RNA sequence: CUCUGGCAUGUUGGAACAAUGUAGGUAAGGGAAGUCGGCAAGCCGGAUCCGUAACUUCGGGAUAAGGAUUGGCUCUAAGG
RNA sequence: CGCCGCAGGUGCAGAUCUUGGUGGUAGUAGCAAAUAUUCAAACGAGAACUUUGAAGGCCGAAGUGGAGAAGGGUUCCAUG
């Protein structure tokens, strides 16, 4: 649908970017009515939501 | 019959022969679409995102020369759109382009 | 409300019309003089292809600066265009018409587009802002429509 | 006033409306003058550019500083498979000009032919001349046809032949023929009509038209190149780097006062795909084609007597953009107008040759067929790979 | 050039690749003959080691001018 | 409104007149500064442009990032 503010909310309940916030694209509609923290925190808790890795800038060419 | 698949390989390399450089992968996507929709004659291919990322593998200018493709000409009939058949265009790796005939490939 | 040209006989004709809508009044006037006099399915049929550019409306007065065509042999002229947005309110006019018709109960089989013209509507004023701090007008050219079809076989 | 300084006309004025060519073929608009005193013959013919190569030959130019040396000149070369007659017009010469005055069409004419006539082909019933040749089979109409030869042979003072290219002979992607009328010469009437229908629904060969080493004419489409300003359509000149409105302009076209632009002032537009006619160009070898005797034979292209190989005249990797020569081809001296596989009118010359530059029998040494797809640097097969030996490929095979 | 963070190409897209443009390149052989005028472009360029003239307010000029070297890899000395 | 009298802010083609309206131009010029998008799905009557995922890219810490002062005044946030 629109997850604008859901993707804000974890971004800001994760402390990270919104380019980390993963949205399951698949649970959609259980992203979509989460209109609160805790309701964000309830799908990060059962992995909904999750947050992604950095992309790895490695040392070992300079080291 | 209409539920048929076969695989091809495509000479992106002449159709893609002279496009400007942040074009060429787009280009390709575009030249692989009608190279789908002539070889079956369905409107709605639907390119796999594999094959995607497999044209984008190397950037926007640098497109790869040959690409190894499955066309598969499937039943709509999960949904009501008024053409009956669609095409899905998958990507096939492969290590060499030698002796690569067109192949029909079983169910 | 009150056409211009009433037809004939008004219980085998069916008519329809439109106002204030937002197409360009010369566009929309030379779809609608190509699709004069035509029947309906083939009306219907060949604004489907002026949508899908495999058929052209032949600009003829308001042709200033327009581009030059090979399918305006067809309508024997040399420019022609592929006003998509004419296409689609002519389409949703004549649908419209032939649903008044079978309201009325006539056959639509049989229906041909008798009466057809495209009026100016009252332009609708915005901006557009030029080099010296000036500021000159913007506006829109919409039209009113309206056509009467009539059973003939 | 006065411009201050001499400089001669940019351009010519002999060749303007400097527009795309109405044909594509080339039209003759002269053949040669008539005399009965010679014999019955054509004057022109029809060919297709397959490409360029150049050749050795050694002069025979006495005071010349290349006399009795060996030199090197580019060559164009011009397939040639023999045309079929398959009808003939006549023309009577009146006051307001020199109008036709009665076609004759043969019987069981060709599908490339008939291709000609249509516009799609691929749509059409392919109708065209069956109710002709059913006259043609039929005896009324029969005496109806030789009663038109009878009056063409006592009324007509200019007969033509029409022939067609053979196009399945090519390797072009064009079936439809190429149709032309070729003004027939040398003789009275009556005999040059009997000769002309004893040709008729039949095979003419270059061999038969032209000749060795003599000098002929190329009528031509000249290579098209598009809408081109004025310093590529008339060569002017290139004003400086520090121009306002563009450099590739002519400054100034006309004074005040003649208050128009005159015709004559350089402006923009098409350049190439001309018609152009140009002339003294001298034929160098006429080829004869794959013949099969046995085990079939090709040294009868360019075998020159001192080299004696097993080479044809095309290069390695074929003729680019072209294909490859299997018919009679002729080789011209120099360049000759329009692209690769545009056909070319040959005709015979209009003025006579009685110069030493011309009236001269060349003998050629070698011709070089090395490809024209790179820098080639071997003539045949056998001699590049005999000299690299054996390859990977050609190991592992 | 990349990470964290951010974005969707700066008020639209598609198809072609003519002239004229705007911006950027390259060019045989000549080398300012171009032009009011070397305008514009080009040449030179960092660092290390040499070597630097007239003139001078003795401070400078001065990076004057001019020349050589410069990568990768394997070591050896010296400097706490 | 006609006739007899009476009284005028009493007759327009112009004034680069004034105010208002409408043309041709013209479906024309234009929607070209700062490298770039693409595939699939969802919602929806309707998707080049919304949202999600994947890819390819850019800003590259003197940022197209995170916060403030002037200034703005509700532009903030949800829903439609
Ligand atoms: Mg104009
Ligand atoms: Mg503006
Ligand atoms: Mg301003
Ligand atoms: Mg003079
Ligand atoms: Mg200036
Ligand atoms: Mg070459
Ligand atoms: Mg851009
Ligand atoms: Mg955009
Ligand atoms: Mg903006
Ligand atoms: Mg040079
Ligand atoms: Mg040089
Ligand atoms: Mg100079
Ligand atoms: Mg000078
Ligand atoms: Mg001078
Ligand atoms: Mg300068
Ligand atoms: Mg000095
Ligand atoms: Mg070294
Ligand atoms: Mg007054
Ligand atoms: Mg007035
Ligand atoms: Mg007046
Ligand atoms: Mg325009
Ligand atoms: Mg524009
Ligand atoms: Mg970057
Ligand atoms: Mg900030």
């Amino acid at each position: 649908s629109m997850l604008r503010l859901q993707k804000r909310l974890a971004s800001s309940v994760l402390r990270c970017g919104k380019k980390k916030v993963w949205l399951d694209p698949n649970e959609t509609n259980e992203i979509a009515n989460a209109n609160s923290r805790q309701q964000i925190r309830k799908l990060i808790k059962d992995g909904l939501i999750i947050r992604k890795p950095v992309t790895v800038h490695s040392r070992a060419r300079c080291r | 019959n209409e539920v048929v698949t076969r695989e091809y390989t495509i000479n992106i390399h002449k159709r893609i022969h002279g496009v400007g450089f942040k074009k060429r992968a787009p280009r390709a996507l575009k030249e692989i679409r009608k190279f789908a929709m002539k070889e079956m004659g369905t409107p709605d291919v639907r390119i796999d995102t594999r094959l995607n990322k497999a044209v984008w593998a190397k950037g926007i200018r640098n497109v790869p020369y040959r690409i190894r493709v499955r066309l598969s000409r499937k039943r709509n009939e999960d949904e009501d759109s008024p053409n009956k058949l669609y095409t899905l265009v998958t990507y096939v790796p492969v290590t060499t382009f030698k002796n690569l005939q067109t192949v029909n490939v079983d169910e | 409300v009150r056409y211009s040209l009433d037809p004939e006989n008004p219980t085998k004709s069916c008519k329809s019309r439109g106002s204030n809508l937002r197409v360009h009044f010369k566009n929309t006037r030379e779809t609608a003089q190509a699709i004069k006099g035509m029947h309906i399915r083939k009306a219907t049929k060949y604004l489907k292809d002026v949508t899908l550019q495999k058929q052209c409306v032949p600009f003829r007065r308001y042709n200033g600066g327009v581009g030059r065509c090979a399918q305006a042999k067809q309508w024997g002229w040399t420019q022609g265009r592929w006003p998509k947005k004419s296409a689609e309110f002519l389409l949703h006019m004549l649908k419209n018409a032939e649903s008044n018709a079978e309201l009325k109960g006539l056959d639509v089989d049989s229906l041909v587009i008798e009466h057809i013209q495209v009026n100016k509507a009252p332009k609708m004023r915005r901006r557009t802002y030029r080099a010296h701090g000036r500021i000159n007008p913007y506006m829109s050219s919409p039209c009113h429509i309206e056509m009467i079809l009539t059973e003939k076989e | 006033s006065h411009r201050k300084f001499s400089a001669p006309r940019h351009g010519s004025l002999g060749f303007l409306p400097r527009k795309r060519s109405s044909r594509h073929r080339g039209k003759v608009k002269s053949f040669p003058k008539d005399d009965p005193s010679k014999p019955v013959h054509l004057t022109a013919f029809l060919g297709y550019k397959a490409g360029m190569t150049h050749i050795v030959r050694e002069v025979d130019r006495p005071g010349s500083k290349v006399n009795k040396k060996e030199v090197v000149e580019a060559v164009t070369i011009v397939e040639t498979p023999p045309m079929v007659v398959v009808g003939i017009v006549g023309y009577v010469e009146t006051p307001r000009g020199l109008r036709t005055f009665k076609t004759v069409f043969a019987e069981h004419i060709s599908d490339e032919c008939k291709r000609r006539f249509y516009k799609n082909w691929h749509k059409s019933k392919k109708k065209a001349f069956t109710k002709y040749c059913k006259k043609w089979q039929d005896e009324d109409g029969k005496k109806q046809l030789e009663k038109d030869f009878s009056s063409m042979k006592k009324y007509c003072q200019v007969i033509r032949v029409i022939a067609h290219t053979q196009m399945r002979l090519l390797p072009l992607r064009q079936k439809k023929a190429h149709l032309m009328e070729i003004q027939v010469n040398g003789g009275t009437v009556a005999e040059k009509l009997d000769w002309a229908r004893e040709r008729l629904e039949q095979q003419v060969p270059v061999n038969q038209v032209f000749g060795q080493d003599e000098m002929i004419d190329v009528i031509g489409v000249t290579k098209g190149k598009g809408y081109k300003g004025v310093t590529s359509r008339w060569h002017t000149k290139k004003l400086p780097r520090k121009t306002h409105r563009g450099l590739r302009k002519v400054a100034c076209i006309g004074a005040w006062h003649p208050a128009r632009v005159a015709f004559s002032v350089a402006r923009a537009g098409q350049k190439g795909y001309h018609h152009r006619t140009e002339i003294n160009k001298k034929i160098y070898k006429i080829g004869q084609g794959y013949l099969i005797k046995d085990g079939k034979l090709i040294k009868n292209n360019a075998s020159t007597d001192y080299d004696l190989s097993d080479k044809s005249i095309n290069p390695l990797g074929g003729f680019v953009h072209y294909g490859e020569v299997t018919n009679d081809f002729v080789m011209l001296k120099g360049c000759v107008v329009g692209t690769k596989k545009r056909v070319l009118t040959l005709r015979k010359s209009l003025l006579v040759q009685t110069k030493r530059r011309a009236l001269e029998k060349i003998d050629l040494k070698f011709i070089d067929t090395t490809s024209k797809f790179g820098h080639g640097r071997f003539q045949t097969m056998e001699e590049k790979k005999a000299f690299m030996g054996p390859l990977k490929k050609d190991r592992i095979a």
